[PDB]
RNA sequence: AGAGUUAAAUUAUAACUAAGCUGUAAAAAGCCCUAGUUAAAAUAAAAUAACCCACGAAAGUGACUCUAAUAAUCCUGACACACGAUAGCUAGGACCCAAACUGGGAUUAGAUACCCCACUAUGCCUAGCCCUAAACCCAAAUAGUUACAUAACAAAACUAUUCGCCAGAGUACUACUCGCAACUGCCUAAAACUCAAAGGACUUGGCGGUGCUUCACAUCCACCUAGAGGAGCCUGUUCUA
């Protein structure tokens, strides 16, 4: 089902709205 | 009367925003679905409980508890009568109403027909 | 049904009335290619599924010599008529 | 099991048949045993028509039975009740005029009446909800009742006498104590109550 | 608050029997929908799952009632066949 | 034998005394049985508290006393304490919606106390505080 | 969009009685300044009607009353003008109740989670900003046809005028750049490099701590009898040799 790409989508967000947050 | 079913359900010739959102089309099937079969209750609460107020009050002798103890067994007969002949006459008692397995076949001989 | 708007002579309070002049037309050549089948030595076969005439049909195949289906329609009959019937079968030459 | 399906328990009792005539309902169904040409079993060994026999002899004999020593099994039940009928035939000589009209000296009714006391009114089964046990009360059918009296005479019995004693005059002893109420037979029916109306609240979880 | 006390969800027992009264009183709740309502408004439920929930029971009412009317048409067509082994 | 379920209206004057008294002189049995408890409370007519018992009272205790026996003591024990201070009949009123409402109803039949009418108080915001969240459990 | 208004519930608060009250599958913690009944502001939210499908351009709106009021003589159209749930920010006011965060209790190998109790931001009113959603009816606007014709599935197929958008997947609602009352932000949006696939729908099988119905006669539970695991001995494995 298309949730194998919204999933995707999330963990980049999540990981990248860390980056943000750590520097 | 049945619930209107106009302007409801997401059609491209619509109009009026859905109403509607079934999880399953609304397409009567040629069958029905079983009789549940109903959630028992522990029984004979109301004659334990008035058998436990003699034993507490004689220090747990049925020198004074005969009646109480008698109908305590009296429950437990009557409860054990009642739920060994329940299950066998309800499948054919139908409460007026015929059983799944009539119904199925009643409805076998006059089909509902989507296609065509 | 949509195919049979053509037939129609009309519809009377909902219920639909039957063209008789064009009935007469198509069961004119229905009889007459009926008996010229039948004059050639042809075989016919009455089929019909319908439980409140089986008997009656049954007994018009049976005055007239000529076979009868009345009864459930087994699915490899008129196709798969080697294995139903026998080796060497005649496939029926005109339905009714 | 070697009999089939058609086959039936035999009536054994010699009363049923020899007074017929003055019934018509269970006239009927004797001749139609018959007249269905329903097979019957073998008479079984253990039970016969005498009249000195009784069914809850019987059966307090085959439990009471190790291995297949049925003799020995029927010998101790003599002596049990020879010894307890010794016993009461001594205290009636050793009585006033009003304690001698008291004295019961048949075993039969002795053993009978003992049974009848040690019976519990209210039994526990373990109920699995959410992970754990709770003990909730039922009602305990009637076999089940006369069932587990006997069971807890002959634990009792086997297990905290002394190695001196025999069994026959042991087990007698408890017969005269559950008799009078006061045995610990006695004792421990009160205890399983005791558990029961503790757990009075917990009733609803059975859902029968 | 306001209104009149005992007057408002009020039944009166009859020849001295209160079970019998009890199961008058539900009756009357439940044809009202109060005892889903009081269900129903223990915990909160977000508008998003009320309109859901309303989409699921509409659509029940409909096909239960349709089927049933079906049941109801077709109910005389259960007499012995007259035609059996024709 | 007409019977009207609906109650006597305090403006008429309906003929139907009981024990000698009016409708509205008989006293309230307060039923409050909420999820994990049953409290009863009998008042009288001028709302002056006669006697009041509940499932933790009563011995009861935890989740024992949410149960429907522990309100079925709780109306027998109540009851008693009431036909001590000498009532009769008793308007009942049940006040939310839980397990004990039928065991209390009874309890204070079985009590020695004699009930003759039944009202639902139930607690029903028209709209109100927002209740708590859901429980995922 | 303004102005005025309140039925049902809840709370401050007072009287009376009671010793316990809340809470869970089961408990603990918390409370005892408490609970039940009677009397009762403010704030907040709008049972049944609604099995109705109305209004607005969309997001949205369904307690009552009054005032103002819903463009175009009735096509398409952007990066321009105006608007845009909820969360979030700035200033003031309100705070019943709910409640991220936090503290306590319980569960667990751990539980900085599910469950229980307390309370804050905040949800609310006035003024300003932010301009993001599965903003999805995943189906663009205006005129039409039921002819031709079934990939699959779904909400049947198509024609005319016009605008917007789409050129393998991952990298990527990211880097750099322009604008913005935004400054951990929004919009616009690549490449180096890696792979020969990614992706939509369907079929059978297996499985499901998914639901409904039915059933285990040595059998899963309830339940019956005799034994193994404890000791010596016999014998068979592993290890030691
Ligand atoms: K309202
Ligand atoms: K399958
Ligand atoms: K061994
Ligand atoms: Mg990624
Ligand atoms: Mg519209
Ligand atoms: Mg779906
Ligand atoms: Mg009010
Ligand atoms: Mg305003
Ligand atoms: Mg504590
Ligand atoms: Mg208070
Ligand atoms: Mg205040
Ligand atoms: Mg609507
Ligand atoms: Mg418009
Ligand atoms: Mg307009
Ligand atoms: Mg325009
Ligand atoms: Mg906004
Ligand atoms: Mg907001
Ligand atoms: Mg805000
Ligand atoms: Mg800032
Ligand atoms: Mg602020
Ligand atoms: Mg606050
Ligand atoms: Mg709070
Ligand atoms: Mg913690
Ligand atoms: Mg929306
Ligand atoms: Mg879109
Ligand atoms: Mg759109
Ligand atoms: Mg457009
Ligand atoms: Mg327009
Ligand atoms: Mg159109
Ligand atoms: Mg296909
Ligand atoms: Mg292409
Ligand atoms: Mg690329
Ligand atoms: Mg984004
Ligand atoms: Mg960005
Ligand atoms: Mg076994
Ligand atoms: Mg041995
Ligand atoms: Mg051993
Ligand atoms: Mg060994």
């Amino acid at each position: 089902k298309n949730i194998l790409k919204i999933r995707r989508r999330k963990m980049n967000h999540h990981k990248y709205r860390k980056l943000v947050k750590r520097t | 009367a049945t619930p209107s079913l106009r302007g409801r359900l997401a059609r491209l010739g619509n109009p009026r925003r859905p109403i509607l959102k079934p999880n399953k089309p609304l397409i009567l099937a040629n069958h029905v679905g079983e009789r549940r079969r109903e959630k028992g209750e522990a029984t004979c609460i109301t004659e334990m409980s008035v058998m436990m107020a003699c034993w507490k009050q004689n220090e747990f002798r049925d020198e004074a508890c005969r009646k109480e103890i008698q109908d305590f067994f009296d429950c437990a007969s009557r409860a054990e009568a009642a739920r060994k002949m329940r299950s066998i006459q309800e499948n054919l008692g139908e409460l007026g109403s015929l059983p799944p397995k009539k119904l199925n076949k009643l409805l076998h001989r006059f089909p509902n027909k989507p296609h065509v | 049904h949509r195919f049979m708007e053509p037939y129609l002579f009309g519809s009377r309070l909902g219920q639909d009335i039957i063209d008789l002049e064009q009935t007469a037309a198509h069961l004119q050549l229905a009889l007459n290619f009926t008996a010229h089948v039948a004059y050639r030595e042809g075989i016919i076969l009455f089929v019909s599924r319908h439980r409140q005439f089986a008997h009656l049909i049954e007994t018009t195949a049976r005055d007239c010599g000529e076979y009868a289906h009345t009864r459930y329609f087994k699915g490899g009959l008129l196709t798969n008529a080697p294995l139903l019937l026998g080796p060497g079968v005649r496939l029926p030459d005109l339905i009714i | 099991s070697r009999y089939g399906p058609e086959y039936k328990d035999p009536q054994i009792d010699k009363e049923y048949y020899r007074k017929p005539l003055a019934e018509q309902t269970e006239e009927e169904k004797y001749e139609r045993d018959f007249k269905k040409t329903q097979l019957i079993k073998a008479a079984p060994a253990t039970k016969t028509s005498s009249v000195f026999e009784d069914p809850v002899i019987s059966k307090f004999t085959n439990m009471m039975m190790k291995g297949g020593n049925k003799v020995l099994a029927r010998s101790l039940m003599t002596q049990t009740l020879e010894a307890v009928k010794r016993k009461q035939f001594a205290k009636y000589h050793a009585a006033s005029a009003e304690e001698q009209a008291t004295i019961e000296r048949n075993p039969y009714t002795i053993f009978h009446q003992a049974l009848k006391n040690c019976e519990p009114v209210i039994g526990l089964v373990p109920i699995l909800k959410g992970g754990h046990f709770y003990q909730v009360p039922v009602p305990l059918a009637d076999r089940r009742r006369r069932f587990l009296a006997m069971k807890w005479m002959i634990a009792e019995c086997r297990e905290k006498k002394h190695r001196r004693v025999l069994m026959p005059e042991k087990l007698s002893q408890e017969l005269l104590e559950a008799f009078h109420n006061q045995g610990p037979v006695i004792k421990r029916k009160h205890d399983m109550h005791k558990m029961a109306e503790a757990n009075r609240a917990l009733a609803h979880y059975r859902w029968w | 608050a306001n209104h009149l006390k005992f007057i408002a969800r009020t039944v009166m027992v009859q020849e001295g029997n209160v079970e019998g009264a009890y199961r008058t009183l539900n009756r009357i709740l439940t044809m009202d929908g109060l005892i889903e309502d009081i269900k129903r408004r223990r915990y909160y439920e977000k508008p998003c799952r009320r309109r859901q929930r309303e989409s699921y029971e509409t659509c029940r009412r409909i096909y239960n009632m349709e089927m049933a009317r079906k049941i109801n048409f077709l109910m005389r067509k259960n007499r012995a066949d007259p035609w059996q082994g024709c | 034998s007409s019977f009207s379920i609906y109650p006597p209206i305090p403006g008429q004057e309906n003929s139907l005394r009981w024990a000698g008294k009016k409708f509205e002189e008989i006293p309230i049995a307060h039923i409050k049985a909420s999820y994990n408890n049953t409290q009863i409370q009998v008042v009288s007519a001028a709302h002056q508290p006669l006697a009041h018992a509940s499932c933790g009272t009563e011995g009861f205790r935890n989740a024992k006393k949410g149960t429907g026996i522990a309100a079925q003591t709780a109306g027998i024990a109540a009851a008693a304490k009431a036909t001590g201070k000498g009532v009769t009949h008793v308007r009942v009123v049940v006040k939310g919606l839980g397990p004990g409402r039928l065991s209390a109803i009874k309890g204070l039949t079985m009590g020695g106390l004699e009930v003759i009418s039944i009202t639902d108080n139930t607690p029903i915001p028209h709209x109100g505080c927002r209740p708590r969240k859901a429980r995922r459990l």
